RNA sequence: AUUCUGGUUGAUCCUGCCAGUAGUUAUAUGCUUGUCUCAAAGAUUAAGCCAUGCAUGUCUAAGUACACACGAAUUAAAAGUGAAACCGCAAAAGGCUCAUUAUAUCAGUUAUGGUUCCUUAGAUCGUUACUUGGAUAACUGUGGUAAUUCUAGAGCUAAUACAUGCAAUUAAAACAUGAACCUUAUGGGACGUGUGCUUUUAUUAGGCUAAAACCAAGCGAUCGCAAGAUCGUUAUAUUGGUUGAACUCUAGAUAACAUGCAGAUCGUAUGGUCUUGUACCGACGACAGAUCUUUCAAAUGUCUGCCCUAUCAACUUUUGAUGGUAGUAUCUAGGACUACCAUGGUUGCAACGGGUAACGGGGAAUCAGGGUUCGAUUCCGGAGAGGGAGCCUGAGAAACGGCUACCAC
RNA sequence: GUAUGUAAGCGUAUUACCGGCCGGUACUAUUACUUUGAACAAAUUAGAGUGCUUAAAGCAGGCUUCAAAUGCCUGAAUAUUCUGUGCAUGGGAUAAUGAAAUAAGACCUCUGUUCUGCU
RNA sequence: GCCCGUCGCUACUACCGAUUGAAUUAUUUAGUGAGGUCUCCGGACGUGAUCACUGUGACGUGUUACGGUUGUUUCG
RNA sequence: CUAGUCGAUAGAAUAAUGUAGGUAAGGGAAGUCGGCAAAUUAGAUCCGUAACUUCGGGAUAAGGAUUGGCUCUGAAGAUUGAGAUAGUCGCGAUUAUCAAUUAACAAUCAAUUCAGAACUGGCACGGACUUGGGGAAUCCGACU
């Protein structure tokens, strides 16, 4: 194998510290996930002595949180755009650190309206203008305090009208925050503010 | 000095944007969690509202100061975010109980805040991690730096 | 962990505070991650073989310990290379022993006995004061004791009291340049009191002033004192005389003193 | 003992040496050689090859016994011994080596807020078979092979081995939310669930000078019939730390996420309980595991300090050179390494280059100091088991009295 | 009588405050140098003790005890090679460095004719 | 009186040398690959469920209790 | 393609030798006066370059790797820059300053050569054509 040590790589000034102690096994690297957008697939594997850490490989779905609460829900990646350094990583679409990938806009929605009534996005009308059920759990008016607790809520719905764009069409972009490579996850956040309308620059006006 | 110019993004990690609900209305006059190293140094202004990122910043970084803390004076400040310091100290013989002129050269990593310092100036050094190869300090007061004569004045 | 972990100690590279001989053996007693350093303890193979010498060899001590005669802080610690620190009783009550360890004048250790009443008390230092631990707060002392929620004024680099057959503490002192306190493990090791000041490192390893009865000063890093009372007033039974570390010709002052010719 | 002595020259004094005599744990060898107190070691050339020998397992009252080998059998006790055989941990310590290596190893002072960890312990488990499953060694028996150093088929049989999980494995409670409520407010939910521990981000508060004017609730209370506007004191702008601070730490909260886990163990010695209900109870553990602390640690950094040459004066980016930044791996820093980016680190203060019959060091021998020589070799540290290289298992080797390759013999 | 080698007063940050001349606290251009130090394995060297019969050792042993031994202890120190760099502190000679000449001479500060506010 | 140098004798040293020379050295540019780890895949045998095979225990013969050199689609 | 030619005696027939274009399992100069006919090399990019030099060479030295088709991203330009701001008429129509912009901005059109990468095939790759074998020496004559 090859170690993540010094082995390699002439001193400071360009001379070459040949050998001095060949090889240690603590010090080695072993070869990376290079996940794909796959079916969900993970394997195990022994590390330094003890710890079990999680790989991934082939992988599907994951939980995503929220910027201005903390909303942390689990669905199905549907791809992606966009990754940071790598061109040859995103096109063959494997799923690394914080890259930019669109997910789902799905559970968002139906979770939400309990203090964003108003469902976001706004989905058509003339074919989806029966409910199943949507307009009895938006309100109900409860004769009771939870209607009433929800006029003072639904004051925070002043979001953002770009993601208001991507709702309504249901395919919103995300940041997998964690490791993919170290407990085998792809766990992470939906870019909203700032880096929401830089990377956009970064994609649409480069397509 | 940027503009946000990154094939990437770059942000400080740890902060979000959290915009109607919140315990009070903490504003903090900006969303950027500026410490201090609180080892008698004081702080740079520009460091609080500054739009600099630095992942590797002492101030604004990942990073506590740690280790010794020395002075010495900078030659070369070509490379990105880097300069090249230089110190001084003697040796003593055996032979003749006398000294030497002997240095060594420990390439630092500067933040931004200290914009625009050049040779020969005086810049005083603390340790940190690691940070690629060579980089265990970084700079900590741009305390002097005035060469009264040839270097540090304008013309 | 690497082709370790070092599970022997020879001749010569113990620390000589152990009042080690040279001849015959090539090994030290090498004792086993106990609650206390390694150069700061002092097991029971060397005090009750070499220095108490109620045990003639090693073999002798495989049936005393094995007999359950020594507990020591309560429990019987059946291992004989139990490290066995500083500040520790050796509650043998046979013959009614009653043991401590306390440094001497010349830093090293003395057969010395204490009383029940001091064996079911002893004083112990603290290093940190920690908050995460069951089920909020916590207190870690110096002898891997633990404290979970203590009194909430007491900080770290104290020296407290506690019952050993209890979990509770019984007496606190403070951090002050009024207070007798004992050095552990310097220069200046083993001198009781009497400091006046200190002076704050900023960064880092502050020095202790710490003075005598008799006007001598003298000092050490911080991770040596051991505060152990208040103005002349101290906590224990103390041993002989009072850390004083006089010249030699004052040392053999007692060569010709305290002795018959 | 801050010590000289002979020789040039016909004869003189001089610089200059050379020779002499001193010790020398520094090895050999020559001769001699009564007693003794102690006692260096196939380092040097040759890290060359090797017949045989041997340097490694271990059992307690207590993990598992069906051993005729038997103690015992009117204690079927089997507790003896347990040879076995599954297990438990260890086998990475020491000891042998100086062959590679040069600001590297190391010396020292020094970080781990930039990480992990076998075990002692120290707090440390009220979150529907219950005290379940199946299957194997020994043990027999059939064998085989050209083979002493290996090994099949069959019959079996256990667990503190494996698989699975309940009678308290239990929820009340506490408690978030929807919810019996109903009301204007430091007012109010009956109940369904949710309630362990870690994995994972995200969010939140993360270490806080003093008065009002004023106004949204209009709170105790005030004007007032009251609404509701005024003002106003106390608990209340109540999380830790070196206390040098995002220590992103075990803490506190929100939000979900997967995957396990949550002692079906055990004997000494039995008891309180007799309702003999084998219901309820003794200390225990050599016991197992999780949480954290601790200890011994190890592996990279931090500074200063290394031997010889100008017939080495400029060096390093082939395919990383020096930094940017994201990311990967890795137990973690990180050009460690991929990709994108900048055009740099270094040097006459002997840099890069070669060379050494050079492992560093604690240290060793000689005099008046200043020393120059060396120090393979019991202490310490770093390394290798023919030449080299991968790697299992485990906490821990890149291990060689473990295995694999090739190569040598 | 004399001497001066002694401390205070006196040609002046002999610092600001609360204390009984006397404690605590506001609170200082640097180095090199040197001061006392701190930290920092022995072992060896030096070596303090010490009649292993002496030595080289070694840390043993010494002891009305003589007729019982209860018979306390001394011990195993101390610094140099535990050179150095760097980490405190004393000191202000030497050795340089260091302001105020395209302009700061200051304001102890009621201090703003700035604004950053900050709880 | 010392004493200078070719020259020839004789011995020895060392250097230059056509011979593109001769062994040996520690690296090293690229040219095929042992053998492993990872991994795409493969998936013997050996199962548990199961359509289903049949006895008795059962049910209304079949199914299962109990099981089979059980076969077969089923699904791991 | 555009223009123009079948004009070279003929239908037939698979003998030598000759005439020219070839491949031939081994070894590869033994062959012969002699390496002469004849074979390998040939393009381009990337290195990698020895002795002797008049310091312009020798230099294509030698010694090598690499080279399809198909599917893509990365780069090298040109014209209008874009153009706030306040109102008017009735969103139509109408009236203006210029920082940041803006590095392949925002509209628009653009040559062609690069710089990489996935995947795949006689396992042949400049596929035919264009087109070099090389190296120490001697002796000439300098050279074109």
């Amino acid at each position: 194998g090859i170690s993540r040590d010094s082995a390699h790589k002439r001193r400071a000034t360009g001379g070459k510290r040949k050998s001095l102690r060949k090889k240690r096994k603590f010090e080695l690297g072993r070869p990376a996930a290079n996940t794909k957008l796959g079916s969900g697939r993970v394997h195990k594997v022994r590390t330094r002595g003890g710890n079990t850490k999680l790989r991934a490989l082939r992988l599907e779905t994951g939980n995503f949180a929220w910027a201005s609460e903390g909303v942390a829900r689990k669905t199905r990646i549907a791809d992606v755009v966009y990754n940071a350094s790598n061109n040859e990583l995103v096109r063959t679409k494997t799923l690394v650190k914080n890259s930019i990938v669109v997910i789902d806009a799905t559970p968002f929605r139906q979770w939400y309206e309990a203090h964003y009534v108003l469902p976001l996005g706004r989905k058509r009308n003339p074919k989806h203008a029966q409910k199943e059920d949507e307009n009895d759990v938006l309100t109900k008016k409860r004769s009771e305090k939870v209607m009433k607790k929800y006029l003072e809520r639904q004051k925070y719905g002043k979001v953002e009208q770009a993601l208001e764009d991507q709702f309504t069409s249901g395919r919103i972009l995300a940041c997998i925050s964690s490791r993919p490579g170290q407990c085998g996850r792809s766990d992470g956040y939906i870019l909203e503010g700032k880096e929401l309308e830089f990377y956009l620059k970064k994609i649409k006006s480069k397509k | 000095m940027a503009d946000q110019n990154e094939r990437a993004f770059q942000k400080q990690f740890g902060v979000n944007l959290n915009r109607k609900v919140k315990p009070g209305i903490t504003k903090k006059k900006l969303l950027r969690r500026s410490r201090d190293v609180g080892l008698g140094f004081k702080t740079p202004r520009e460091a609080i509202d500054g739009t600099y990122i630095d992942k590797k910043c002492p101030w604004t970084g990942d990073v506590r100061i740690r280790g010794r803390i020395l002075t010495g004076v900078v030659r070369k400040a070509k490379m990105q975010r880097t300069i090249v310091i230089r110190r001084d100290y003697l040796h003593f013989v055996r032979k003749y109980s006398r000294f030497e002129k002997r240095h060594r050269n420990m390439s630092v990593h500067c933040s931004p805040v200290f914009r625009d310092v050049e040779h020969g100036d005086i810049v005083t050094i603390g340790e940190c991690r690691p940070l690629s190869k060579t980089v265990r300090f970084n700079v900590l007061k741009v305390s002097k730096g005035q060469g009264a004569k040839k270097s540090f004045k304008k013309y | 962990m690497a082709r370790g972990p070092k599970k022997h100690l020879k001749r010569l590279a113990a620390p000589k505070a152990w009042m080690l001989d040279k001849l015959g053996g090539v090994f030290a007693p090498r004792p086993s991650t106990g609650p206390h350093k390694l150069r700061e303890s002092l097991p029971l193979l060397i005090f009750l073989r070499n220095r108490l010498k109620y045990a003639l060899n090693g073999a002798e001590v495989t049936k005393i310990v094995m007999q359950r005669l020594v507990k020591v802080d309560g429990k019987v610690r059946t291992d004989p290379t139990y490290p066995a620190g500083y500040m520790d009783v050796i509650t043998l009550e046979k013959t009614g022993e009653f043991f401590r360890l306390v440094y001497d004048v010349k830093g090293r250790f003395v057969i010395h006995r204490i009383s029940a009443e001091e064996a079911k008390y002893k004083l112990c230092k603290v290093k940190k004061t920690q908050l995460g631990a069951k089920g909020v707060p916590f207190l870690v002392t110096h002898d891997g004791r633990t404290i979970r929620y203590p009194d909430p004024l007491i900080h770290a680099n104290d020296s407290v009291q506690v019952d050993i057959a209890s979990g509770k503490i019984t007496d606190y002192i403070k951090f002050d340049s009024g207070n007798l306190c004992m050095i552990t493990g310097g220069r200046n090791l083993g001198r009781v009191g009497t400091v006046v000041n200190r002076e704050r490192h900023p960064g880092s390893f502050d020095i202790v002033h710490i003075k005598d009865s008799q006007g001598h000063v003298f000092a050490t890093r911080l991770t040596n004192v051991f505060i152990i009372g208040k103005g002349n007033k101290p906590y224990i039974s103390l041993p002989k005389g009072k850390g004083v570390k006089l010249s030699i010709a004052e040392e053999r002052d007692k060569r010709l003193a305290a002795k018959t010719h």
